[PDB]
């Protein structure tokens, strides 16, 4: 990366610290990767983390020169999921094909499938994007997560 | 057997649905929500003074 | 007086007065002090203000908290921070300078 944006990338990492001690954990790593510009699969992270469990995931520390090879290894990244894949991805539960699903199934599938969400993760994401029948139209929900 | 495997496949290719979407959802959420833990910190320092 | 070289007249007075632009934090920053810790529009749980002042970052003594605590407007187990901020630094006391 350019020392221009790498200066900025450093700052956001430093603003992730808890104390000042220079050490953002194997946990928060995922948010730093995000906040710089990424949307990693929690797997993409786990890959460069070195496969820890909750214990050393919480206990092991990172510093920036331990992080920057990670952020770099992802970034020039394999395949980035288009609008088209994603809509069909949510389209899955449209019992007929309609373009629409009930906001209850949609709140739930994200809390049961793939990289599972909490209710907190879902409500903020989905709410106010169901209509006056309680259907979330998926097409716009997909666009919403894109341009965000 | 025959028709049932095709149905199997068609569920199997949709049973994950979808990490890449959840990761975008996630991605979005962290870089917004962080603003709080960002906010409170230098405020704690004002309190100290 | 020796904060100036001698004849503190009408001009030397304001010569040191304006130039000194630095000191304490601004009150609206001081509202942000605990107003950025709250998770909604709410308050600040007292447990969290006690636990923090002693444990976190720059640390107080017991003495340092208790003095601040008899002065601290506790209500509903919540040290409603906005008032304590005005209590410390509004159109504050006279006399101490010039």
């Amino acid at each position: 990366f350019s020392e221009e944006q790498t200066a900025e990338f450093k700052e956001a990492f430093q603003l992730f610290d808890r104390t000042g001690d220079g050490k953002i954990l194997y946990s928060q790593c995922g948010d730093v990767m995000r906040a710089l510009g990424q949307n990693p699969t929690n797997a993409e992270v786990m890959k460069v983390l070195g496969n820890p469990k909750s214990d050393e995931m919480n206990l092991k520390t990172l510093k920036f020169e331990q992080f920057l090879p990670m952020m770099q290894t992802i970034a020039k990244n394999k395949d980035q999921g288009c609008f088209e894949d994603y809509v069909e991805g949510l389209r899955v539960f449209d019992k007929e094909g309609n373009g629409t699903v009930m906001g209850a199934e949609i709140r739930h599938v994200l809390v049961t499938l793939g990289e599972k969400m909490t209710e907190e993760e879902v409500e903020q994401l989905v709410a106010g994007h169901e209509d006056s029948n309680g259907c979330i139209n998926y097409e716009e929900l997909v666009r919403m997560v894109l341009s965000g | 057997g025959v028709l049932a495997h095709l149905e199997e496949e068609r569920d199997l290719k949709i049973t994950d649905v979808i990490i890449a979407f959840q990761a975008q959802c996630r991605g979005y959420l962290a870089r917004k929500a962080f603003a709080k833990r960002q906010q409170q910190l230098t405020a704690m320092k004002v309190i100290q003074r | 007086v020796a904060e100036a070289p001698g004849p503190i007249n009408f001009t030397m007075f304001l010569t040191i007065f304006g130039d000194r632009i630095a000191g304490t934090d601004e009150e609206d920053v001081i509202v942000n002090a605990f107003n950025l810790f709250d998770e909604g529009d709410g308050k600040c749980k007292e447990e969290t203000l006690k636990r923090s002042l002693t444990t976190w970052g720059e640390k107080f003594s017991q003495d340092e908290v208790d003095q601040a605590l008899s002065e601290a407007p506790i209500d509903g187990n919540g040290l409603i921070d906005i008032k304590k901020f005005a209590q410390i630094l509004t159109k504050g006391a006279k006399e101490e300078g010039a």
